């Protein structure tokens, strides 16, 4: 009974960051030993038209990016912990997520260790044109 | 290729919206197309849902620097036989909202110790993931009539963690530094340790030289078993299955040759004492 979310490639990412007392930081140190990031992401297939702000209602990705489901690019999401906010309520999850093309290959990474200018609504050093 | 890890257990007859689908295997069928997902304007995301995601499948064959194995091997669990504690557990199953999956009910153990939890599982929603009591029902059966008055004795996962780490912390202060969960079929105990234990790099206690070995969600601070009064989790365990040992058939029938003092009272504490003490028969007599 029940339908499969998850591939043989993750169970051990996964599992590792399920249990830890820091997830962000297994992650991390799990890639920093040689593992692979998480795949089985949501990608999805766009005109690259958009306006490349990093989080929003439908895809909107610009000619240096891709776009994501918000949840599938989530650690937490992931793997079914809590989330560091004080409410702990998800900012990706219900939202879609651009990631420059040069970080594609490991989304779930690249939104743990960047920050969106709440000025601009863009990456930190990855579009964001206040500073 | 796929596996039972993170199974959504719900009786949704469809898969999730591409913004709220942990995976592209959990996406919806309608938005697939060329080798990838697309938004369909129009088609608006679930605000509602509440999906149990299955505990079963856990893999800790990770090698990464400064975190250390939790299963050992019988060598090493042969130098610590001091922090063996038998461990075993009996589970329900979810039912009505969800069906596919196995919840913690009985958690036993080699002191004697037997606690009942609330049936908790991991309940994906539109927000996060929230950790909840589910409906449940324990397996059918007269093997399992026992299980049946447990479905309304039991205590909140935050009441159950505090006293499995006041019992391990009173039972192994002064005979290790360390705990080595003797396991018997390790797939459900290693789903139950999910309920009670985190991991992470070796530390030291806040108050001594001591090896962590409890960890308190209220301060964010690490403690031995001298130290961890208050403490909910165990940190950095060990374990070991016996049954990867060589026997063939049932833990009875393996106890039974070597132990007749511990006669199958149908419990789960029971069950964690024969397998500690097959364990102790295995490795040190004759
Ligand atoms: N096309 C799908 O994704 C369908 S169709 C009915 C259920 C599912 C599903 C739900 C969760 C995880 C994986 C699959
Ligand atoms: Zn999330
Ligand atoms: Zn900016
Ligand atoms: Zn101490
Ligand atoms: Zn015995």
């Amino acid at each position: 009974a029940g339908n499969a979310t998850e591939v043989p490639a993750n169970s051990t990412v996964l599992s590792f960051c399920a249990f830890a007392v820091d997830a962000a930081k297994a992650y991390k140190d799990y890639l920093a030993s040689g593992g692979q990031p998480i795949t089985n992401c949501v990608k999805m297939l766009c005109t690259h038209t958009g306006t490349g702000q990093a989080i929003t209602v439908t895809p909107e990705a610009n000619m240096d990016q891709e776009s994501f489901g918000g949840a599938s690019c989530c650690l937490y999401c992931r793997c079914h912990i809590d989330h560091p906010n004080p409410k702990g309520f998800c900012d990706l999850k219900g939202k879609y997520v651009q990631i420059p093309t040069t970080c594609a290959n490991d989304p779930v990474g690249f939104t743990l260790k960047n920050t969106v200018c709440t000025v601009c609504g863009m990456w930190k050093g990855y579009g964001c044109s206040c500073d | 290729n796929v596996t039972g890890l993170f199974k959504d257990c719900s009786k949704v007859i469809t898969g999730l919206h591409p913004t709220q689908a942990p995976t592209h295997l959990s996406v919806d069928t309608k938005f697939k197309t060329e080798g990838l997902c697309v938004d369909i304007p129009g088609i608006p995301k679930d605000m509602t849902y509440r999906r149990l995601i299955s505990m079963m499948g856990f893999k800790m064959n990770y090698q990464v620097n400064g975190y250390p194995n939790m299963f050992i091997t019988r060598e090493e669990a042969i130098r610590h036989v001091r922090a063996w504690i038998g461990f075993d557990v009996e589970g329900c199953h979810a039912t009505r909202e969800a069906v596919g999956t196995n919840l913690p009910l009985q958690l036993g153990f080699s002191t004697g110790v037997n606690l009942v939890a609330v049936p908790t599982g991991y309940v994906d929603t539109p927000n996060n993931t929230d950790f909840s009591r589910v409906s449940a029902k324990p397996p059918p059966g007269d093997q399992f009539k026992h299980l049946i008055p447990l479905m309304y004795k039991g205590l909140p996962w935050n009441v159950v963690r505090i006293k499995i780490v006041q019992m391990l912390s009173d039972t192994l202060k002064n005979l290790s530094d360390r705990v080595v969960f003797v396991l018997w079929a390790h797939g459900f105990e290693l789903t139950s340790m999910k309920y009670f234990v985190k991991i992470g790099p070796e530390r030291t206690c806040c108050l001594c030289d001591r090896r962590a070995t409890c960890f308190s969600t209220a301060s964010d601070t690490y403690a031995c078993w001298h130290h961890s009064i208050g403490f909910d989790y165990v940190y950095n365990p060990f374990m070991i299955d016996v049954q990867q040992w060589g026997f063939t058939g049932n833990l009875q029938s393996n106890h039974d040759l070597y132990c007749q003092v511990h006669g199958n009272a149908h419990v789960a504490s029971c069950d964690a004492i024969m397998t500690r003490c097959l364990a102790v028969h295995e490795c040190f007599v004759k």
